């Protein structure tokens, strides 16, 4: 099964999902992609040094 | 904090090192032998300390 | 799914949180020590905020494009707009606009 | 419901005395037998398997003395055959030769005792002398591959390994050089398979050498006493007899008991058929020969004449037993036997070379370094 | 024989036979050992091996040379590249010198190879175990080299063949005893078979007949201009059994080096000639040979540049080029000692045409191909289990619309020039709507560059 | 499986086969392919005759 | 413990050592399952 804005569209609530969404392997072998409309990657974030 | 560190460069007294000692008297020795030398084979150890 | 991980993801379901928003509070507030997330949103954050800092690397090559299901015609036309903005500066003027 | 079996044996003694033996077996479908002579040459022998043999419809002949032109007939034919006196090496393998079995082991196999005779006398080291043939070979190969151990569970020492190996030509003239090579030699204790001119070269050597003397250890088996070599025998020596070896009735006899047995177990199967009888225009080999061969593999007879009799990967006889032997002035006395796993020291108290009853430990090592 | 040494005196014996039966050659050798005499097969199975003649034989048959034949058949798996592979005997001879040929000459190069598995037959036993089946439905090569006789590959061939070895992505290689005659085709052997031999019309039996006569004749001539005599020939094999200790025999040394007509036939110490004549054979559609390859002077000329192949019913083949970019691709030569490239280096092909005027078109030269985007090409292929192939290209960098085609990779798929190809790829909207495209696995785009002073 | 993958525990699972009691072996099929298990130790699920 | 025979092949061995920064982890088990996770090995308290 499924849920979240993957859910809402493969039981077919909307057509559309426009996010910062990640490209996996698995999706795809459900949803379809286009050319990647911006390159972001991993990081980590943590307090600036005194 | 990074603070404290050994003496010198590393020098170090009683130069020695970790092992496998096992049951004395036994053949097993020669095969572990081989085997951690095997083990610099594939320098695994790199990997090792990696982690 | 990864061998090497298997200790981290062992490790980190305890502290994960619903919205990245709220680890910006959290470490915000030193209730965290860090956080994991793709990378240009929090190029904005700490941006944005003088209290953060980006992370030394960069790993995990990866990209946005439109969610749309399955098979229909609509990816095509999609995508080959999006090129058709990416051939001029309509993203860097994104950028520009924020 | 007719069998038919041959055999090629020294002296018409030995027909009237296998034909009642296979009358021996009549008591264990109808035999049928046939024997001729051993020829000089290699073409005539097979000459004489075609017309008189082969021709006859047989299904397994008896051999003694290379006597090999035989087995190319029978493999041609893939026809299982037994003989008895062969120990050349030629047989080792089934790599010429298909079918073939044998009722004792080869030269090389006494190697197999030698080295549980040194866990008799625990000893870490050897000297291994052999001319290199086809023989010597296969002699190295066993060896070594007892020597291939330590794979447990003993030894309280570090375990027995090969000191150090030497080749040389058969038929030399003067060996000399390895043998003060094996001066040096970490050990003074000696291992030789070699022929006959050849031990007694070697054994010659030896003496302008003066290793004959204390503390040295000479390990051979049968072959070496047998022959003039005996004559140049160096004092004390250490040796073996295989059982009964030179006995050729017994072990025809055995053999006939072993066919037998392949011939109750085998033959109550089914999709039989006969080998050809004649050789010329015949060119199909007998579908079902080498099934015959793997029932005379697994074939185990519980009671011979000279008791249970073994096979191995090739079919050779194993877990056999041997005599042992050494020297005593100049007389060769039995010192004791062998199983399978150990020694079996007699009342007589084992003597050495050298001085009484001390056996003498070859680890002595040289503060030459 | 005897017989024949009864009626006339033969000094020598020559013999040969259609037949595919090599242990009439067998036993033969062994008269050769047992009467002292020089006696050629020239033809048929009586050249077959047998391993390990006699140190006292003077035989000698035309047969390539085991070792070199597997060796030769090294050189067949450099020409197409063909790096995955396994070899199958039975007990028969020779096994154990052949593996040792094999492997001392794999580990011993700079070049790429990886051997699979080795297994061992057994033709002794029948079959309730199917073990032979089974150890063969261990086989995971293309293709693989199989070493045994022509009436144990049958039933080989039909038990593996019931495997599903004999397929598409299925080839075998054996060496040239093995299949044997030209016209004897066993049918379940696999189709397009491939082996190699001494050539079937480009050389002539009559011819042979003089090959040998001219053999022991110089050689006689050898023996006489030394020594000026011969030993009498013993007519009688029963009568063989006294003349053991008379005749002195040193002819091995001149029979070894027979120099002749400008095609030396000299052959070695262990029962091979040095350079026999070698010529590679392939199984057609119709089932019946034709002469696809020759071996000539420790070297090869091959009848095809590439590899024929059918493939009737499943196109799991596809079609790559590009131009070698600097980092994304190696190009290099191939290294003299082998021929290929090495490691885990690929080929590719290269077009280049000679003259201007002219077309002559197998325009082709292999090269080195490695590098970056070649992993991924690697990484994929491994991935969902399909072939792959490249080759230089021709006409400009990239590609680009002239005015109503297009000069360039892209456009030499859309054409179907080719299937698939790679390299550096901007990927765009002008290119996109004639071709398709996949996740990118690359971020990139326009940039500039000069110098901090 | 379902159990499997769910947990933070260290599960390694090798291989599952089927063999077939319905037909009769000439083939060793069943032989086979319980030649190819690898564990010290592995399920079987089926009748006490078979 | 298992209990096992092992007539004849002794295949199996003794081992035993302190937990000692860092070569050593040594953690208690989820309660969820049990046995410790992921590559982590067992060893006993005596
Ligand atoms: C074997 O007997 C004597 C043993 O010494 C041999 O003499 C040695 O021969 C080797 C090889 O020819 C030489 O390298 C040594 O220098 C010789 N040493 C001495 C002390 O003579 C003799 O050569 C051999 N017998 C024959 C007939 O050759
Ligand atoms: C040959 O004799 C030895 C000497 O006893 C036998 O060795 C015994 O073997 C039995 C079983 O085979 C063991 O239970 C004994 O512990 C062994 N004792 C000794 C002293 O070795 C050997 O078994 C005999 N050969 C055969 C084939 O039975
Ligand atoms: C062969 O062995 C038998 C039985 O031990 C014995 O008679 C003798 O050693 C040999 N046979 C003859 C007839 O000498
Ligand atoms: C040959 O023998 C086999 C083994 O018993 C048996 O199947 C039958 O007798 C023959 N084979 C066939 C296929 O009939
Ligand atoms: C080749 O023939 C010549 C002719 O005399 C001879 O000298 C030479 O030894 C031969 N080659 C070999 C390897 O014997």
């Amino acid at each position: 099964e499924w849920n979240g804005m993957m859910g809402e569209l493969l039981s077919g609530q909307a057509d559309m999902i426009v996010a910062p969404l990640t490209i996996n392997n698995e999706r795809a072998q459900y949803i379809e992609f286009s050319k990647p409309f911006k390159y972001q990657g991993l990081t980590i974030l943590v307090k600036k040094e005194i | 904090g990074c603070k404290l560190v050994t003496i010198g460069s590393g020098k170090v007294f009683a130069s020695t090192g970790y092992g496998i000692a096992i049951q004395k008297d036994s053949g097993w020795k020669r095969q572990v032998d081989l085997a951690i030398l095997q083990l610099f084979g594939d320098g695994e150890m790199e990997e090792l300390e990696a982690l | 799914r990864q061998v090497e991980l298997s200790t981290m993801y062992r490790h980190m379901e305890k502290h994960n949180y619903e919205s990245a928003a709220e680890a910006i509070q959290a470490v915000r507030d030193n209730k965290l020590h860090a956080f994991i997330w793709d990378s240009a949103v929090l190029e904005f954050e700490a941006s944005q905020k003088c209290d953060l800092v980006t992370t030394g690397e960069l790993f995990f090559r990866s990209g946005f494009g439109i969610g749309m299901r399955k098979d229909s015609p609509w990816k095509q036309q999609v995508s080959l707009s999006i090129l058709k903005s990416h051939e001029n500066g309509f993203m860097e003027d994104l950028d520009k606009t924020w | 419901k007719i069998v038919n079996i041959g055999a090629v044996l020294s002296t018409r003694k030995h027909e009237q005395m296998f034909r009642e033996a296979v009358n021996q077996a009549n008591k264990r479908i109808q035999l049928q037998a046939t024997s001729v002579t051993h020829k000089p040459n290699a073409i005539q022998m097979a000459l004489s398997v075609c017309e008189d043999l082969i021709s006859s419809q047989v299904y397994a002949i008896l051999v003694s003395h290379t006597p090999t032109p035989v087995s190319y007939t029978a493999g041609f034919y893939r026809i299982p055959v037994l003989g008895l006196t062969t120990r050349m090496s030629i047989y080792s393998d089934k790599s010429i030769h298909l079918s073939f079995l044998r009722t004792v082991p080869p030269y090389s196999h006494q190697s197999s005792v030698w080295f549980e005779m040194m866990r008799v006398y625990n000893w870490n080291h050897i000297i291994l002398l052999v001319s290199d043939d086809h023989e010597g070979r296969a002699a190295q190969k066993r060896l070594e591959t007892l020597l291939e151990e330590r794979e447990s569970k003993y030894d309280n020492k570090r375990g027995p390994k090969a000191e150090k190996v030497l080749q040389f030509d058969p038929g030399t003239k003067n060996v000399t050089a390895l043998l003060m090579e094996a001066r040096e030699l970490e050990a003074r204790v000696i291992i030789l398979s070699a022929s006959e001119d050849d031990a007694a070269t070697v054994y010659r050597a030896a003496a302008m050498l003066d290793m004959t003397g204390s503390g040295y250890v000479w390990l051979v088996g049968e072959r070496e006493i047998s022959g003039n070599a005996l004559r140049y025998a160096p004092d004390g020596i250490i040796g073996l007899q295989l059982i009964n070896g030179k006995n050729e009735s017994a072990h025809i006899s055995d053999a006939v008991g072993v066919v037998a047995q392949a011939v109750h177990e085998l033959l109550e199967k089914e999709n039989i058929t006969d080998p050809p009888r004649g050789c010329v225009g015949n060119t199909n080999i007998w579908k079902t020969g080498p099934l015959f061969k793997r029932v005379l593999m697994s074939s185990k007879y519980a009671d011979g004449v000279t008791g249970r009799v073994e096979f191995n990967e090739d079919g050779d006889r194993k877990f056999a037993q041997y005599s042992i032997m050494n020297l005593q002035n100049r007389k060769l006395v039995q010192v004791g036997i062998y199983n399978g796993t150990h020694v079996i020291p007699n009342d007589r108290k084992i003597i050495w070379p050298g001085g009484e009853t001390e056996k003498p430990r070859g680890y002595q090592m040289s503060t030459r370094l | 024989i005897c017989d024949l040494m009864s009626d006339r005196k033969i000094q020598g014996v020559v013999f040969a036979d259609d037949t595919d039966q090599e242990a009439i050659a067998q036993i033969l050798d062994f008269i050769s050992a047992q009467t002292l005499t020089p006696i050629l097969g020239i033809h048929g199975g009586s050249s077959m091996i047998m391993a390990d003649k006699d140190e006292s034989s003077m035989f000698f048959q035309f047969g390539p040379s085991i070792e070199q034949q597997a060796s030769v058949m090294l050189n067949i798996m450099e020409e197409y590249d063909w790096y995955i592979f396994s070899i199958v005997t039975t007990y028969f001879p020779g096994y154990q010198d052949f593996v040792n040929k094999i492997r001392s000459t794999i580990e011993n190069s700079f070049v790429g190879w990886e051997l699979e598995e080795v297994l061992l037959l057994d033709m002794s036993l029948d079959d309730g175990d199917c073990k032979i089946q089974n150890q063969l439905k261990k086989l995971q090569s293309p293709i693989i080299l199989l070493y045994c006789t022509k009436e144990e590959a049958t039933y080989i061939f039909e038990v593996a063949n019931s495997v599903g070895l004999t397929g598409y992505g299925y080839t075998w290689i054996v060496p040239s005893l093995v299949a044997g005659d030209t016209d004897t085709v066993p049918s379940e052997f696999p189709t397009g078979l491939i082996s190699v031999s001494y050539d079937e019309w480009d050389y002539g039996l009559p011819a042979r007949v003089r090959d040998g006569i001219a053999i022991i004749t110089t050689a006689a001539s050898d023996m006489l201009s030394e020594h000026s005599f011969i030993p009498e020939p013993k007519s009688s094999c029963y009568n063989t059994h006294e003349k053991r200790i008379y005749q002195s025999n040193m002819l091995n040394r001149y029979l070894i080096n027979v120099t002749f007509e400008g095609r030396d036939l000299s052959f070695s110490e262990d029962g091979y000639q040095m350079h026999p004549k070698l010529v590679i054979i392939l199984l057609n559609k119709e089932r019946k040979w034709e002469r696809v390859g020759k071996w000539k002077d420790k070297s090869l000329q091959m009848k095809y540049y590439v590899w024929p192949r059918m493939c009737p019913e499943t196109d799991d083949h596809l079609s790559i080029v590009t131009l070698e970019e600097a980092p994304f691709v190696i190009v290099e030569s191939v290294d003299p000692l082998s021929g290929t490239c090495m490691r885990n280096t690929v080929p590719c092909q290269k077009r280049i045409i000679s003259e201007n005027k002219t077309d002559e078109e197998p325009g082709y030269i292999k090269k080195c191909c490695k590098g970056f985007c070649i992993d991924i090409l690697k990484k994929i292929s491994k991935s969902v289990k399909f072939t792959y192939d490249l080759y230089l290209v021709t006409n400009g960098k990239h590609g680009k619309k002239i005015n109503g085609t297009w000069n360039g990779m892209i456009g030499e798929v859309v054409m179907k020039r080719a299937y698939m190809a790679v390299g550096s790829l901007t990927i765009n909207e002008e290119r996109s709507e004639v071709v398709d495209f996949s996740v990118p696995f690359i971020e990139t785009g326009i940039s500039v560059m000069v110098s901090r002073s």
